[PDB]
């Protein structure tokens, strides 16, 4: 337990030496981007030893490193729950970040402050490993809020760009709406269980956890960009592509799904929470896929792909399938990260052009990227025996053979076909048509800092799901018995989605003009949710902030009632009693009244 | 960006501007270059057609009708150049455009590393000061007796004279610092 | 800065309107005070409610971010209309058409989810079955108290 | 020593303050070694439990 | 068809009837506006490009705006029936609403502790 | 305490008898060495409070406040040093004297063992503070801000003096230990309801409570830098410290008399937070930020639960360091462009990259980023307020969202976007300005590693 504990603790120390170096004079002498990349690599390799020991023993740990403070009868300790989820996620996350760190040295080679960019990515990784291995809600919240800040600084990397700053504040606003949920759950457990530690929270399995579980579902909704709080994910694509690959697809966005996997022992006895995850998730997968079908920016298509796969993980949790929802996160990190890297390779080689309408014929000019770009698409669309088949296939097998919402089942299968339709959109327009980019061609992709990190993911996109699926313990009983059409249902719709896409995308070659329709306008304009909610809601609130609060109350009626009326009253009196005519005749006449009043007063008291 | 706008667009400017907008949106729908070329020639047919209609009271009614037709057949998401307003690279490097005056606070030990850049810079600061007086004088001499004014500026009409108000244009930071 | 260069009270006479306009660098025919409901505007100009997204992006504005020019009168709600916040620019789709479509979709999906709750999809399979009295002890039932025999048969 | 003497001002204040607190203790010894909680017998060479 | 404007989705300049006005009265409005605009732009430039400047360029338009929105509100405030009702509702409206939410909740809570019908099972911090 | 007080009384002769070229070095050197001595108070190895004499005594509530006061004096001297460089010598020494006098009274105010002694010291602080705001303020409105500050306090403080006298005429003494160990339950008669408001309105005005807070945005917006630092960091906490101290003798009337003030704080804090969204003046945005944080402190003290007191004490110290750091940062811009408008200067991260880091860390403390003690306060106040009633989470949820917006909007507006390139007078940050920020932030980080020191009396 010393070697397991020491390696677990040692991962954090390795990732903190780049942070320490960045704060000394050494950073100006070494190749800091390479130093961080080597540092994270060794961290990943060490992260395999705790991983193997768990594959052998399946034995989880609870390591309390530090005692922070006691609040009477409630101690807060830095403690790590090195169980199944944090052991495996830690390795997948450190493996992806080894690719993105090395990718960045090639992608950001012009940015003068490149080694601040490296430092921030390291800080995000640390606040993501804090989140995933936390043993108590408070230490969850450090990572929960920490990745929230680290997202803000990286989405707003180009702080002179006004749309980056608006997208960064937009990410913060939605994630603070989900902080309410997290804080709601935290107060509830400290009041009804006297603890924030996951061990003590377990003995709440027989309470009625509606209030805490609603809080966690709202926090998960905001953090994973589920319907209602979803705009911030496609908007986060302002930041540099290495940020999009690392945070907003393969780590930060799975925090909400990861959270509800931690608390699965409670959500298994709540049908209201399960049914909400099943319907909230189903809506997310369909709605974002419909959006992705007619986008033109390459990243927003990929970003909208994530929202849809995130919703599907949510649908999984409504089946009470926590270990499938997690296995999807671990599988989805590989190819999705690669798609951003393969897409981010094109963007760099075409003068930072991202509209797929100005891309074409990439399967020839960029062979390597296109090849990895098609492995990623097929892994994503659940082709057999790729990383994404050992997760997606089981989920589609489960969604069919469970008692569930008929409409959630129906739209979730449609959204699984649309995953092939919009992937085909990229394969088609990006790799298959004729060139549409400008005529000066300076496409280079021979850099090892580009090919090597993409290759690592490419191997992960092929073999990783297989290895993961065969080494984890048996979790739940799969319903392996079903008619022949429920057992191939995923494949047929995915094949059908491709076939439907080919016909549709091959009418664009016809010399017939394309016209607007309400259905494509809805798809292209994100269902109008941003165009309304981001205009009406901030107007009414900011209009109240000024007209009601500042002006009507503080500046006006709170002045008028207290300080102003008090000064008016006393100025009124000092005016009445001071304007005397200076005539002794009148003074004595008042002295005469005074004397009579004293005589009268004394008279009626005899 | 370089040219200040006029007081009002003429009919000729409002129709050319529409023509360019309507082609860029066509290219957004068509995508494919052969398909974009075909319909771009049809578009020109619709603008050559009423090219000569010189009524000047139905030419307008042919423009408001055509703008109301453009606004209905917009692409909901037109293509934008990455550096253009609304583009993905728009203002990306504005955080790297430090004004030249920030060098006037540099420490000497910093200025000691670029002795020859910092020597070709005191020449420019001299040239700026000697020229200033003559620049202000020229701008009054051309202040039209009628208040009617335009944002444009006059050139140097003489020898040894730089055009008035030239420092914030000549010294502006590079587009890609 | 002096009292007549600063905002004042509502202009009652046309002679104090042309004074106010000249203060704010406007044409007299363009100066327009807020309506005199005594909400504290005084004579500050009432300017059209266009956010700064609508300003010519290609012009070289003096205040580059705000898309204003030096000296020009500033809208009362400028800080609500900067480019980081509320946008009033024209949309391709009419405001109400978006509003009717968005909530029609959300409303329809809410309806169809309830439909799916009253007609759920399931499989023709009786309930799972567990041994030892529905695993009575392992669920934490009391060792001393005797559960109720719940039994399952081979069929 | 006609422009540096001012550095005994504050150090003197501390010393004077520490001594002034030693008097406040000398004035409040009415319950020394008499509390129900800490009262004990005096050790061989012990004159007072605290000073 | 046709485009219906709203405050949060204004009218495009190209669909504005008053933007194709060409009668001489408008064109003269549009030329004085430019002249006022250019007169200021010229003055800003004569400070921006000045080499003897050593400080920033003070902005009267910004001083007026901030002063109009703080030091000048109260002098230009006159009580009226609509203000007084608005302040009364804005002032005590929310405060009364919440009073009954909390008072009602805590009365139901104090009622359920006298009859023991509460489950404070593991609660030992408050 | 006479070893923290007497050396501090000696900074006054040392201010006047020092050379013209040594006043600022000498005094600021010995102020640090006085805040070191105040750490002796932290040597609390037992559950008995430190009673030094019949006058002074330190508790776990009065020790963090005492130390925060002593540490703030050297900070304010460095803050006031560049905007007083043009004054003749006697004005600087007269400014240094008014700041020292405010540290001496504040330490005596928190260490006092009797309510009457607290009141007099609690009123004496108006003199040096009124002199600072008015004599050394900048705008013509500083005269109206001194009146608002002086007479909000005094009007509230006259009833408190009456009530304190009634307590002694009945109990025989005003000693805080005796009143604690002999407290008798009050009857619910209409006279004790007024005794309660008499004992409370003085402190509820100084917080300030919503409604009667218009003195604070006036005072801050016009005080010199060291005027805002002491106001936002200590003088507001006189209200909180008083209410905790005197509410022991007011039971059980706090179970119902508090409703109007829990409701003004909970609703009031939303009104003040939302103001910071539309506030055009940077120094004004921070001042309303203070009003909305003290709202939680008022609300948590009114419910008298071990958690609520614990959260309020942490938030008192956390707000003390954070609001002061913000005022110093806003001053740093102001001492360059002499304008308080928030939107006037933009993109300052381009030319002040390090000062833009302190902005970010101050802003993150203000929006209570875990694990900073700013969150511990907000979090433990929420926990207690939830137990008090469950629907307070609705209002605290909102206020947390608004608090993120105006914190980042403050950072995005002034530190990002394009640079306002006409500001050729943006000099590089002084070593003095950067030390001032490090001195605020380092203690705040250290206190997060050892939160035990600011849990207050209950924990
Ligand atoms: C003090 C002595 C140490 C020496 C400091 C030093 O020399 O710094 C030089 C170093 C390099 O010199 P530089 O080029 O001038 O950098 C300044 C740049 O302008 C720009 O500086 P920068 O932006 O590159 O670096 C500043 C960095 C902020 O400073 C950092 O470097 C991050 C370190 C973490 C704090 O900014 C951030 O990234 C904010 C991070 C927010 C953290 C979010 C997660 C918080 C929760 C996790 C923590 C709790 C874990 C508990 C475990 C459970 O710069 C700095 O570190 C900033 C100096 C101020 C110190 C910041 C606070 C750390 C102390
Ligand atoms: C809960 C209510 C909270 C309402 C928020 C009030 C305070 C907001 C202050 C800041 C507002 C703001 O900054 O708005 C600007 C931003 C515009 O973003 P956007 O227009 O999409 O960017 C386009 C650029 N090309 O707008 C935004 O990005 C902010 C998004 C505001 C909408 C948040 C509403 C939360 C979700 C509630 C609806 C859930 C439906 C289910
Ligand atoms: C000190 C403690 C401060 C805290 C107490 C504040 C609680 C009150 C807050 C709410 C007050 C609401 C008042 C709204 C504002 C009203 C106002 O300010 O208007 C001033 C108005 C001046 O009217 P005017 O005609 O000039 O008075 C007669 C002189 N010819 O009206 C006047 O000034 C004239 C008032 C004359 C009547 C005064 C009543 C005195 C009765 C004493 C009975 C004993
Ligand atoms: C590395 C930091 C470090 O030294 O941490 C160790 C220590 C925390 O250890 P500790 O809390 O005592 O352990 C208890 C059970 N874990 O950390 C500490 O004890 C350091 C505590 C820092 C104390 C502040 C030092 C004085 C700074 C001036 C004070 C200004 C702030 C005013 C507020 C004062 C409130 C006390
Ligand atoms: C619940 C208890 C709280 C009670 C608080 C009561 C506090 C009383 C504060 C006394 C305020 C005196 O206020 C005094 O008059 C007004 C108040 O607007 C200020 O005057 C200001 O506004 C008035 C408008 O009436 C103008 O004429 C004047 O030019 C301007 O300076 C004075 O400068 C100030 O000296
Ligand atoms: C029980 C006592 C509790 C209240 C405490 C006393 C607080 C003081 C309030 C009374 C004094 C304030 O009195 C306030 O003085 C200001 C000073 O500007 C007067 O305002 C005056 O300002 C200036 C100069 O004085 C004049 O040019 C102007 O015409 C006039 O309005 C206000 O009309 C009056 O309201
Ligand atoms: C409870 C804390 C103790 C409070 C102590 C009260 C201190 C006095 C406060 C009132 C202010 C004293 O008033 C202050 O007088 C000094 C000199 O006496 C003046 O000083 C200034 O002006 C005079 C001449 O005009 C010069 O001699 C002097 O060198 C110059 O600095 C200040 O401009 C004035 O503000
Ligand atoms: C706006 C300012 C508000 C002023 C607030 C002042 C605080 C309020 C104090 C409580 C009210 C007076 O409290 C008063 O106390 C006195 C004694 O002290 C008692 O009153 C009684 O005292 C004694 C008995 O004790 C009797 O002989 C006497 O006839 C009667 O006055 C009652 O207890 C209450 O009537």
């Amino acid at each position: 337990m010393n070697i397991f504990t020491t390696s677990i603790l040692l991962i954090f120390i390795l990732l903190l030496s780049p942070i320490l170096i960045s704060m000394s004079n050494l950073i100006k002498h070494i190749n800091f981007p390479l130093y961080t990349t080597t540092s994270i690599k060794f961290s990943f390799i060490i992260s395999l030893l705790p991983l193997l020991m768990f594959f052998h023993n399946n034995m989880e740990y609870m390591i309390t490193t530090w005692h922070w403070v006691t609040m009477n009868s409630m101690e807060l300790k830095m403690s790590f729950k090195t169980d199944f989820f944090s052991i495996l996620f830690t390795s997948v996350a450190l493996f992806v970040t080894w690719s993105i760190m090395q990718f960045s040295s090639w992608y950001m080679h012009s940015d003068p402050n490149i080694n601040r960019f490296i430092k921030y990515l390291t800080l995000f990784l640390i606040t993501m490993l804090i989140l995933t291995s936390a043993n108590n809600m408070f230490q969850l919240f450090i990572g929960w809020e920490g990745v929230g800040i680290m997202s803000f600084l990286l989405i707003g990397w180009w702080y002179g760009r006004t749309d980056a700053n608006t997208a960064a504040l937009q990410a913060i606003l939605y994630n603070r709406i989900g902080d309410i949920g997290f804080i709601l759950a935290m107060v509830w457990f400290s009041l009804n269980m006297n603890s924030w530690e996951l061990q003590q929270i377990m003995f709440s399995n027989n309470n009625d956890n509606l209030i805490p579980l609603m809080g966690l579902l709202i926090a998960a909704t905001g953090k994973s960009a589920q319907f209602g709080l979803h705009p911030w994910l496609p908007s986060a694509m302002e930041g540099p592509t290495p940020v999009s690959a690392l945070l907003h697809s393969s780590t930060m966005v799975v925090a909400g799904i990861f959270l509800l996997v931690r608390f699965h022992p409670l959500t298994t006895n709540n049908n209201f929470i399960l049914t909400t995850m099943l319907c909230l998730g189903a809506l997310t997968t369909l709605f974002t896929a419909i959006c992705a079908l007619t986008q033109n920016d390459i990243k927003k298509i990929i970003a909208f792909s994530t929202s849809s796969q995130l919703g599907l993980m949510m649908v999984t949790l409504g089946m009470n399938q926590p270990h499938l929802a997690f296995l999807h996160i671990c599988t989805h990190a590989f190819f999705k990260a690669m798609l951003f890297m393969c897409s981010g390779s094109i963007i760099h080689s075409l003068a930072d052009e991202q509209d797929i309408r100005k891309m074409g014929n990439i399967t020839k000019i960029m062979p390597f990227t296109s090849s990895c770009l098609v492995i990623g698409s097929l892994a994503l669309t659940g082709m057999p025996f790729l990383t994404g088949f050992y997760s997606k296939d089981l989920i589609i097998e489960a969604i069919n053979t469970c008692n569930t919402n008929a409409w959630a089942l129906l739209i979730t299968l449609i959204a699984t076909s649309m995953t092939a339709m919009y992937s085909m959109r990229i394969i088609y327009f990006v790799t298959m048509t004729k060139p549409r980019f400008p005529p000066l061609i300076s496409i280079n992709e021979n850099d090892p800092d580009l090919m090597n990190p993409i290759k690592r993911l490419a191997f992960g996109s092929i073999f990783a799901g297989f290895v993961i699926s065969y080494n984890i313990p048996p979790t739940s009983i799969p319903v392996l018995t079903m008619p022949w059409f429920l057992k191939t249902t995923a494949l047929i719709i995915s094949v059908l989605g491709f076939l439907i896409a080919l016909e549709l995308n091959n009418l664009t070659m016809k010399l017939s003009m394309n016209k607007a329709n309400p259905y494509s306008s809805f798809s292209t304009l994100l269902g109008f949710f941003p165009s309304i909610i981001h205009r009406i809601t901030p107007m009414k609130s900011l209009n109240l902030s000024l007209k009601t609060s500042l002006t009507l109350l503080d500046l006006i009626w709170l002045e008028k009632t207290i300080p102003k009326s008090t000064s008016t009253l006393h100025t009124n009196m000092t005016t009445l009693t001071t304007n005397q005519k200076g005539l002794i005749k009148l003074y004595f006449m008042s002295f005469l009244i005074n004397i009579i009043l004293i005589i009268i007063l004394y008279s009626i008291n005899l | 960006a370089f040219c200040a706008p006029p007081a009002y667009l003429t009919h000729q400017q409002k129709v050319l501007r529409l023509y360019k907008r309507a082609l860029r949106h066509l290219e957004s729908w068509c995508i494919h270059r052969d398909k974009y070329r075909y319909f771009a020639c049809l578009m020109r047919a619709r603008f050559e057609e009423h090219k000569n209609e010189k009524d000047m009271m139905r030419a307008t009614q042919l423009l408001r009708e055509a703008e109301e037709e453009f606004w209905q057949n917009q692409h909901p998401q037109p293509y934008i150049f990455p550096d253009s307003p609304g583009g993905t690279s728009f203002e990306r490097y504005e955080c790297y455009k430090v004004p030249e005056w920030c060098l006037d606070y540099w420490h000497p030990s910093e200025k000691a590393m670029y002795p020859d850049y910092f020597s070709k810079r005191e020449q420019w600061k001299k040239l700026r000061m000697e020229s200033w007086d003559r620049e202000v004088k020229q701008l009054q001499e051309e202040t039209s007796p009628d208040g009617i004014m335009t944002e444009a500026l006059p050139p140097a009409r003489r020898e040894g004279d730089l055009p008035p108000l030239w420092w914030h244009i000549v010294t502006r930071p590079r587009e890609r610092p | 800065m002096t009292k007549d260069m600063l905002p004042g009270s509502y202009p009652r006479t046309p002679e104090e309107r042309a004074a106010a306009a000249k203060k704010y660098n406007m044409r007299v025919e363009d100066y327009e005070p807020y309506p005199d409901d005594g909400m504290g505007y005084g004579d500050y100009p009432m300017l059209p409610n266009r956010s700064q997204h609508e300003r010519d992006p290609w012009y070289q504005w003096d205040h580059s971010e705000l898309r204003m020019n030096w000296g020009e009168p500033i809208h009362w709600d400028l800080d609500m209309y900067i480019r980081n916040r509320v946008d009033t620019s024209p949309t391709p789709v009419s405001w109400d058409v978006m509003c009717k479509h968005l909530f029609g979709f959300v409303a329809f999906m809410v309806f169809m989810f309830w439909v799916g709750h009253v007609f759920p999809s399931y499989q023709p399979v009786g309930p799972k079955q567990y041994p030892y009295n529905n695993l009575y002890l392992e669920r934490g039932g009391d060792p001393t108290k005797e559960p109720e025999p719940v039994v399952h048969y081979d069929i | 020593l006609r422009e540096h003497w001012v550095h005994i001002l504050v150090p003197a204040g501390f010393v004077f303050g520490c001594y002034l607190d030693r008097k406040d203790d000398e004035k409040l010894t009415a319950f020394r070694n008499k509390s129900m909680l800490f009262q004990r017998e005096l050790r061989p060479n012990e004159e007072v439990t605290w000073k | 068809s046709k485009y219906k404007p709203a405050p949060l989705a204004t009218l495009p300049s190209t669909l504005d009837p008053a933007e194709y006005d060409v009668s001489p009265e408008t064109r003269r409005a549009q030329v004085e506006r430019l002249s006022i605009r250019a007169r200021l732009k010229r003055e800003y430039l004569l400070q921006y490009n000045d080499p003897k400047r050593v400080s920033h360029i003070e902005d009267p338009a910004l001083i007026r705006w901030t002063y109009a929105r703080s030091a000048n509100i109260y002098p230009n405030f006159r009580p009226t029936p609509k203000n007084s009702l608005l302040g009364a509702v804005a002032g005590f409206g929310p405060l009364i609403f919440w009073y009954y939410v909390f008072k009602t909740d805590r009365d139901r809570k104090e009622r359920l502790i006298q009859e023991g019908k509460l489950d404070r099972k593991f609660n030992i911090s408050y | 305490m006479l070893k923290i007080i007497l050396p501090s009384l000696m900074l006054l002769p040392l201010t006047w008898l020092s050379s013209p070229k040594k006043t600022w070095t000498n005094v600021t050197s010995y102020s640090f060495l006085i805040s070191l001595t105040s750490l002796t108070l932290l040597w609390q190895t037992d559950e008995n409070y430190k009673n030094f004499s019949n006058m002074f005594s330190s508790d776990p509530l009065s020790t963090p406040l005492i130390i925060l006061t002593a540490w703030l004096l050297p900070l304010m001297l460095m803050a006031s040093q560049n905007h007083l460089k043009k004054d003749n010598n006697v004005l600087q020494k007269l400014y240094i004297s008014m700041l020292i006098s405010l540290q001496i009274l504040l330490i005596m105010t928190f260490s006092a063992t009797e309510l009457i002694m607290f009141y007099i010291l609690f009123e004496a602080t108006l003199i040096p503070t009124l002199i600072i705001i008015t004599r050394w303020g900048n705008q013509t409105e500083r005269l109206n801000a001194g009146i608002y500050f002086l007479f909000y306090t005094l009007i509230g403080s006259i009833p408190l003096l009456i009530a304190l006298i009634l307590i002694q005429n009945h109990v025989g003494t005003l000693n805080l230990m005796i009143l604690s160990f002999t407290t008798h339950t009050l009857d619910a008669s209409w006279s004790n309801n007024l005794l309660w408001l008499a004992c409370m309105m003085a402190f509820l005005i100084k917080m300030p409570l919503y409604g009667v807070h218009l003195w604070l945005p006036k005072a801050h917006v016009e005080a010199p830098i060291a005027g805002s630092m002491i106001l936002a960091a200590i003088l507001l906490k006189l209200g909180s410290y008083g209410m905790i101290r005197i509410s022991i003798i007011l039971d059980p009337l706090t179970k119902y008399m508090a409703y109007p003030f829990i409701l003004l704080s909970l609703w009031g804090m939303i009104m003040t937070s939302s103001i910071c969204l539309r506030q055009t003046d940077l120094k004004s945005l921070i001042a309303y930020s203070s009003v909305s944080h003290m709202a939680l402190v008022i609300a948590s003290i009114m419910i008298q639960t071990p958690w609520s007191f614990m959260g309020a004490t942490m938030l008192m110290i956390a707000h003390g360091l954070t609001s002061s750091l913000l005022f110093c940062l806003a001053n740093s811009n102001y001492e360059r462009i002499h304008s308080r408008t928030m939107i006037m200067a933009r993109g300052l991260q381009m030319v002040f990259p390090l000062m833009a880091t302190w902005w970010l860390m101050a802003s993150l403390a203000n929006l209570a980023l875990p694990p900073s003690i700013n969150l511990m306060g907000e979090l433990f106040i929420t926990m207690s307020l939830f137990s008090w009633s469950n629907f307070t989470i609705i209002l605290m949820g909102i206020n947390i969202i608004i608090t993120g917006m105006y914190s980042m909007y403050m950072i995005i507006t002034t530190q990002r976007g394009k640079l306002t390139n006409h500001m050729i007078n943006l000099q590089p940050s002084h070593t003095r300005e950067l030390t001032l920020m490090a001195l605020h932030m380092i203690p705040l980080i250290l206190l997060t590693t050892s939160p035990k020191l600011i849990t207050g009396l209950t924990m």
